[PDB]
């Protein structure tokens, strides 16, 4: 189960 | 940019017989970036049906690739695995040793 | 026992070539079970374990909406960072992410990790604390900033802490047939004569698993790590790992030598001897 939330560099 | 070598280790998925079925593995690792050419090769020709596993990496961020596909050894027939990369000036091809 | 959850991602630019190549795996231990490729035709997440094969299709949406997401957060990253570090349009370059979680004997969390690099350095990596942000110059910082004002961290520790733990668990459970097993390595020693007063000794142990397993070559009892040809441990390509040590023996002292292979799924180390 991968992080539902993914912010940028 | 960070440019590694890839380690190649041609080997099979069970120990050796002749005459029975067995799996030809071609496994680069520690190699970056992860930019590769891997031909599993059977008396110097191309083996056409190669199968490889996904894309991962080690701790150092070096990736490593599994190539791999179906074959019955014999005792003539001679097995390799030309791999190229920029880390390479020259594609490199390993033998496949039944004892390594 | 120890077990863990971890994610790879890799993003690598194709300029003038099309979009970016994205792969994605995810391991639990040693074993491989979930894989997205950009350049494959399903363009969703493939099962690559009988045991998630059997999750249903809320599951898999969800995996192949989130993976996307990764994969346009990773497109994004690849132009900012070509700006930060004002390098050329027409070069390929790489991105790199994982992250993971490792739970402990009680099967409760024990570390979290989120690492991420930029043409195989490291770029920001998440402390041990969880709270905290590891740079590596100073475009890292400057990301540092804008995550920390995000409150990146926060949000990464309830993941790593919480969801992980609980998916791990659940995979745990219900592929115990594969992910809780300990396959004994099966070794064995060859012999080849490189001359007429050399020999080569090797020390084979096949299919084992987990991958974790010392084998050590020793004379008369002395260690011969310096002058013993070993290898890295390989996939075998059916779930189980092989590895093999080879120590250059002068003819006549095969009986000084003894391998030692120690395993977890051995109860007691085998030590292995020619004659």
């Amino acid at each position: 189960f991968m992080n539902k939330f993914i912010y940028e560099i | 940019m960070i440019q590694r070598t890839p380690k190649i280790q041609v080997y099979s998925r069970h120990p050796a017989e002749n005459g029975k079925s067995n799996f030809l593995n071609c496994y680069v690792s520690g190699f970056h970036p992860s930019d590769i050419e891997v031909d599993l090769l059977k008396n110097g020709e191309r083996i056409e049906k190669v199968e490889h596993s996904d894309l991962s990496f080690s701790k150092d961020w070096s990736f490593y690739l599994l190539y791999y596909t179906e074959f019955t050894p014999t005792e003539k027939d001679e097995y390799a695995c030309r791999v190229n990369h920029v880390t390479l000036s020259q594609p490199k091809i390993v033998k496949w040793d039944r004892d390594m | 026992g120890s077990h863990s959850m971890r994610y790879f991602f890799t993003s690598v630019s194709r300029p003038g070539r099309g979009e970016p190549r994205f792969i994605a795996v995810g391991y639990v231990d040693d074993t491989q079970f979930v894989r997205f490729d950009s350049d494959a035709a399903s363009q969703r997440m493939e099962p690559r374990a009988p045991w998630i094969e059997q999750e249903g299709p809320e599951y898999w949406d969800g995996e192949t909406r989130k993976v996307k997401a990764h994969s346009q957060t990773h497109r994004v990253d690849l132009g900012t960072l070509r700006g930060y570090y004002n390098q050329s349009e027409a070069g390929s370059h790489t991105v790199q992410r994982m992250y993971g979680c490792d739970v402990g004997s009680d099967w409760r969390f024990l570390r979290g990790y989120h690492q991420y690099a930029y043409d195989g350095k490291d770029y920001i990596a998440l402390k041990e604390d969880l709270r905290s942000w590891t740079a590596a110059d100073m475009a890292a910082q400057t990301t540092k900033h804008k995550w920390e004002a995000a409150h990146v961290a926060e949000q990464l520790r309830a993941y790593l802490e919480g969801t992980c733990v609980e998916w791990l668990r659940r995979y745990l459970e219900n592929g115990k047939e594969t992910l809780q097993r300990t396959d004994a390595p099966k070794t064995h020693m060859t012999h080849h004569a490189v001359s007429d007063h050399e020999a080569t000794l090797r020390c084979w142990a096949l299919s084992f698993y987990p991958a974790e397993i010392t084998l050590t070559w020793q004379r008369d009892g002395e260690d011969q790590t310096q002058d013993t040809e070993l290898v890295e441990t390989r996939p075998a390509g059916d779930g189980t790992f092989q590895k093999w040590a080879a120590v250059v023996v002068p003819s006549g002292q095969e009986q000084r030598y003894t391998c030692h292979v120690q395993h977890e799924g051995l109860p007691k180390p085998l030590t292995l001897r020619w004659e």
